[PDB]
């Protein structure tokens, strides 16, 4: 349904990149953890 | 005043003790090293990484002898004002012997990963002096200044970006033949 | 097909999805399911056009500046004589765009550039004149021009687009930070003194834009208003941030001027009223 | 070193005075001058030194030129006065 | 129950203590992948990681709030703050622990939030810059209802020091510490930047804001102040580039 | 990934590799884990922007020439009049570019030129003419044209490009040099004679450029400006050279001009300041 | 030749520098079945196992020598002084490279010697005491030549400022400098005493004496000098018992 | 020790010399993929293959160089130059040493240093050239210390005659004759051109460069000079297109 | 990622042709050699 093909030698020059699929709000909605589960490094 | 062999050669004095040899700052597309090769090349280009190598080559009498401490300040401190400030940084002892010529490499010291080849206090690389480890003893029958030729070259881990027009050479009038 | 919402029906739940504690910092994905009996509902939708590269990826007009061409004999500042300009590249001038940026702390993205350049001729003109804008970009802290038709336009290192008036140049530049993002917003100096500005770094550095009309002078003045549009491309975004509500009085800086009006809006009748 | 022009200048009440931030630096990336007062940037060749239009000045202010420039003081305050 | 040990460091807590990890990443040490200086890190022992308490606020009726950069707010602190004075470069985690505990009788909500790249405002407006003694307090901090200073940061809570409301400083990683509810919040902050490693002194890669939403109602004949106290311990702390010890302004 | 820096622990190594000796002329390569604990980085950098194909490989403007259509009736000398004019084809008249190329001491490309044609009416006129441009490659040697209008532009061998004037050419010319290589520096001279020409020779003659507007006369005087662009590429370099240090004075000459300013700055005090 | 670097600190030597390890012992971490002490102890990194070097002392025809007492003489030498103020014990060994550099007409031999326990004798006689601020003088060191003060040890360099006979220094670890042969002495010194650990400020460990014993005979119309250098490394240094930084006299 | 024997010459020095090979490549024959020129070469044998030896230059405490030019340094020496002016075209390497001992007492050091196409700058300015006469000396070279002349180059040794200055001149291939260290320099120099063979009359492929950078100190009372030696061998040398003997200037 | 297609028939209308990779900077770093171990032909 659709076809690009790199005209330019350079990333900065090709197109935008499209939709970040693995789109997760856990980091910002749920960031508690349990201290005492050692979690820690 | 004028552009001189001497430029080049660093004095040594005898019987110096706890003393200064000379100080610089590491802004190697400026100063002591916009004329150098390395120098000559950073100016085209916007960006710099990675580690530099510096040498000092003994030009005095075989039979003198000397120790000096060549230090690297990182960033964030003032030029080193006294040996004791100087050897709390990078630095190396240097033994005047049979090899003549000490390498001390300025390792890539900074958070940023690409300093400007322009002087820019943000991306300030620190500062390089010498020092007297013990002192410069002359053997008899001679006396004067002895002198040190410092070399500068990059190390192979060196990063050049964005280029630019280098502000060496500039013209007003197109030339002929 | 995603779906939205589950069937769910009557619950005697003892493991309350409801009651919570905020005092924690989590948002807890509490859903329609667990309050009310709900029907089976797909997405039909990916959110394409809230993906940080749609959201802060259109092009936008970041710096307008005029030029003129004219007989520059005999003038000494041909800066001020509108003769040529340059403009340290930001995308902070434009408030809409400044806004949506600094919905993040830390922006990494390559630059897309397109220039229209536009002709007036306000003054008596016999014709229109066919003239060409030289829009150069010159990296971080390299010399601009100086005056019009000074040598450093005629730089062997400079990037530089030549292009007729009313048409436009098109040219993208890659992610040029030092570090691995732009700060759009810094807590920091660049070293520790007592008086050195605060905020303002030279880590953003995106370069700069120097135009003039290329052509020498005809008998009439042409006023040539050059039009610079960024394109944001390949955006990574890190560290959401609270939106910005107060006017901006300066760029690099998170002051507002004071004497502000009142953002939130007042409500007009009690906390009852609908 | 960063460098401001005049070092001092005494002016009427609501007026406006040209105040110029210059540095050693030839190519300096950061150069301008810090003040709540509206200012306008005079239309001038060159990076090293900028001039401005420090207008409707009402109060004693101390506006500051400064720059990323290594060499020497970054900074440098001048000091504006008003008489009415 | 909970109990926190680190190093000769003790901090029990008869609250089931949840931590807030910013951005559900915890502390790591700088990766080779993404590492840049060349020189071997130096990671401190016991010695720094642990529990430094910072002098306590006092919670009155009509306090704003109060605001420690981090990792400024350390930099007299044992042998974190030598470090950090000796060393060119470092980056560093921190717990942080915030502790305020009253009776069942009194009422009042802190929101403690930490904010990356808090760059404040000055109340000048221009384009005016906060002095560099101002951004870096110490474990003194910035207290919000104090007045103006020449060179000091803007102090109007609501706008958040640097033009954005109140209400959404939710964004960040944040905890309240409700009087009816809890007494402690606990906040784990990971290196955050856009450079791997940063020098410690010019840069505050975190700011910690300890605000009163619901303000401080104490009951009937009682002393209307709680006292508010901090404490810090760096985690994965790292120091690259030992040299002479840096001079700074105050 | 290739490896910047490796691990390194502390060293009591007798096989000082920080003591050498520079009498030898060699540059060992002392790496930072040599004379200092290191950690692992890597490079994240290949370093194609200072490949030579990249350095020395960029469009700069190299010759700029203004050319006129007036009435041509009665004149004598056209060139004078400026109705035409040549150029013998250099990458020496700028300095920025010959330094760049002076860096070595062979070279060799291939060229892409671009032309760029703007046209200006200073005096009064009642429109801008549609001019054409005749931009003609003359090999090494042949003869250039005598007259605006002279059979020598009708050359049958001599590639010739016409473009509107406001618009560009570009043509690319293969390497045309007779040895393997352009000397950008030759000490020698074409034979063994007492007072013949130093360093500059015919073995670095790339063409000759001739220039003229097409179209016969209007009734006012258009004044075209020609400027030529090259690009190098496919670059070979040979010989890194001592980068220069004081002004030219000519073309294939590396004389100086006499009184010559300090090249090396002055220190701001003595040898100890920072 | 010769090289050592420990951290950022290097010392290349052209001479084939062959170091005294004393009693043929490497200094070491304390283990677990010497250990009483229970708290986790603190080892730095390349921030203290790198080279210190002291100021230079200038040995003329008629000085006497000089004495440094450790770990007194690093007490001030970046994060190695800061830690042995702030950590109630500490344990070390040290690379000593003590440098003194002539030409082949030069004559003089110094006896570079650590002394385990140097007790100092006071030049007053009976039971009198040598005060805190003169046996922990510093990076400065005693100077054998300078005169007495009042409760400062005696400075005949005969006896060893302890009564015992200089001839027999040699019992002890040493190296010579002997200007026609070497112009560099290296020792490392273990940690050695009667405790596990003990108190870095109170108790000097060892004694480096550097004494010249063939007097220094300079060439006809030459400088009648010679600098003398101490370089120091802590080595396997330990730290317990973290707390508030000391305060010692002077 | 070291001894290279070339036909019937010698030179033996007593110190490790170690050669630099100009670009680590040999001299070579001109192979058959290279060559356009179709007569069969004339590869001499022992009769120029030998070290040749060139008047000495004086080092005095003001001089500031010396600069020879290849092969016109040799058009003089046996059979090579006669070779060189019976054929049209040839192309050689050549493997130099330069000599100049002293004592452990003298100090000084010499930049000798090969630059290929080292064309030199007209001291008038302008476009004028450097006569024939001045570019082709001979084997007495060109004295940087002495005066200009009509037609002759500039003498500035900062400027390397040229407009580049000094200190780059180590981007060439170069051996230092540092008086404590060493007193014989070797460098083995290809054949360096972008046509494969060449007129020897007109062109000078290199230029060999001996330059006193750190000045020449003898000790008290001694003579102020010392001699220079330049000693030459053409290596891998090929004749072609014998003819009438050629006529230059001079 | 990148696509060219040759449209003239001559070598000197092509693009640029990129990156030399095998770079090596001893030829001018290390350009010494013992010559007693006969390196010379």
């Amino acid at each position: 349904t659709f076809t690009v093909i790199n005209y330019y030698k350079d990333a900065a020059s090709t197109s935008s990149a499209g939709q970040s699929l693995s789109m997760d709000p856990s980091k910002f909605t749920e960031p508690v953890k349990d201290l005492m589960l050692k979690g820690a490094p | 005043t004028k552009d001189e062999v001497n430029s080049y050669l660093i004095p040594l004095n005898a019987n110096r003790q706890n003393e200064q040899v000379f100080g610089t700052n590491l802004f190697i597309g400026d100063g002591v090293f916009k004329t150098t090769l390395l120098g000559e090349i950073v100016q085209y280009y916007t960006h710099w990484s990675g580690s530099l190598r510096f040498s000092l080559m003994y030009t005095g009498p075989a039979l003198s002898s000397a120790k000096l401490i060549l230090a690297y300040t990182p960033p964030g401190a003032r030029g080193p004002q006294d040996r004791r400030e100087a050897m709390l940084g990078t630095h190396v002892v240097w033994d005047i012997g049979l090899q003549s010529t000490i390498v001390m490499t300025i390792p890539w010291t900074s958070g940023v990963q690409f300093r400007y080849t322009d002087p820019d206090t943000y991306t300030s690389a620190g500062f390089l002096s010498c020092w007297y480890q013990t002192s410069l003893i002359l053997p008899p029958e001679t006396t004067g200044q002895v002198y040190l030729l410092s070399f500068i070259s990059a190390c192979p881990d060196f990063k050049l970006r964005l280029m630019k027009d280098t502000q060496t050479i500039s013209q007003t009038v197109a030339l002929t033949e | 097909q995603t779906v939205a919402s589950i069937s769910s029906g009557p619950k005697h739940t003892q493991k309350v999805p409801i009651l919570t504690a905020n005092e924690t910092g989590a948002t807890m994905p509490v859903l329609p399911s667990d309050s009310i009996e709900t029907r089976t509902t797909y997405m039909h939708f990916n959110g394409s056009e809230t993906d940080v590269e749609c959201f802060l990826g259109r092009a936008a007009c970041v710096h307008v500046t005029e030029i003129q061409n004219k007989d520059a004999t005999g003038i000494d500042n041909h800066r001020e004589a509108k003769l040529f300009n340059d403009w340290k590249i930001n995308l902070s001038s434009l408030v809409q765009l400044r806004k949506k940026l600094e919905l993040f702390t830390y922006v990494r993205f390559d630059s897309e550039y397109t220039i229209l350049a536009t002709a007036s001729q306000p003054d008596s003109a016999n014709y229109s004149s066919n003239l060409v804008v030289q829009a150069m970009y010159v990296p971080p802290g390299a010399p601009n021009p100086k005056e019009w038709d000074d040598y450093t336009w005629q730089s062997a290192s400079n990037p530089s687009v030549f292009f007729k008036v009313g048409d436009t140049s098109r040219f993208s530049v890659p992610y040029v930070g030092l570090a691995s993002a732009y700060n759009c917003f810094y807590d920091g100096y660049s070293h520790d003194d007592a008086e050195t500005q605060y905020g303002i770094t030279v880590l953003n550095h995106m370069g700069s834009m120097a135009f003039r009309i290329v052509n020498e002078h005809d008998e009439h003045k042409t006023l040539v208003k050059i039009r610079v549009y960024h394109r944001a491309k390949h955006v990574e975004a890190w560290i959401p941030r609270a939106p910005r509500a107060l006017p901006y009085t300066s760029i690099g800086r998170t002051n507002y001027p004071k004497n502000t009006e009142p953002v939130i809006k007042k409500r007009k009748g009690d906390i009852k009223s609908y | 070193q960063t460098s401001v022009s005049p070092s001092k200048v005494i002016l009427p009440r609501g007026g406006s005075v040209l105040v110029t931030c210059s540095t050693s630096c030839d190519q300096p990336k950061l150069l301008g001058i810090e003040t709540p007062l509206p200012k306008k940037e005079l239309l001038l060749p060159g990076n090293n030194r900028k001039v401005y239009e420090l207008s409707n000045v009402q109060e004693d202010s101390q506006p500051m030129c400064y720059s990323n420039c290594p060499d020497g003081q970054s900074t440098a305050k001048t000091f504006l006065t008003v008489y009415w | 129950v909970q109990q926190i040990t680190l190093g000769n460091s003790t901090i029990t807590t008869q609250e089931a203590a949840n931590a807030v990890v910013c951005y559900a990443e915890w502390p790591e040490y700088l990766p080779d992948v993404d590492a840049s200086d060349v020189n071997k890190t130096s990671k401190p022992d016991t010695s720094v990681c642990r529990f430094y308490t910072l002098d306590s606020k006092t919670w009155t009726t009509g306090s704003k709030g109060w605001c420690w950069k981090l990792p400024d707010a350390l930099k007299d602190m044992g042998v974190f703050g030598q470090n950090m004075f000796f060393h060119s470069l470092g980056r560093s985690g921190y717990t942080v622990h915030v502790q305020c505990n009253a009776t069942k009788f009194h009422s009042g909500c802190l929101l403690v939030v930490v904010i990356p790249e808090h760059q404040l405002a000055s109340h000048e407006g221009g384009n005016v810059s906060v002095k560099y003694t101002f951004t870096h307090p110490g474990e003194r901090g910035i207290d919000l209802s104090s007045a103006n200073e020449v060179g000091g940061p803007v102090k109007d809570v609501i706008y958040n020091m640097n033009g954005t409301l109140l209400g959404n400083l939710l964004i960040f990683p944040h905890q309240f510490i409700n009087l009816r509810t809890n007494n402690t919040a606990t906040i784990v902050i990971p290196y955050i930047n856009s450079v791997p490693i940063d020098s410690m002194t010019r840069h505050n890669n975190v700011s910690l804001m300890v605000i009163p939403i619901a303000p401080l109602t104490v009951p009937t004949g009682a002393t209307p102040s709680l006292p508010i106290t901090v404490t810090i311990a760096p985690m994965c702390t790292e120091f690259s580039g030992i040299r002479s010890k840096s001079i700074v302004p105050q």
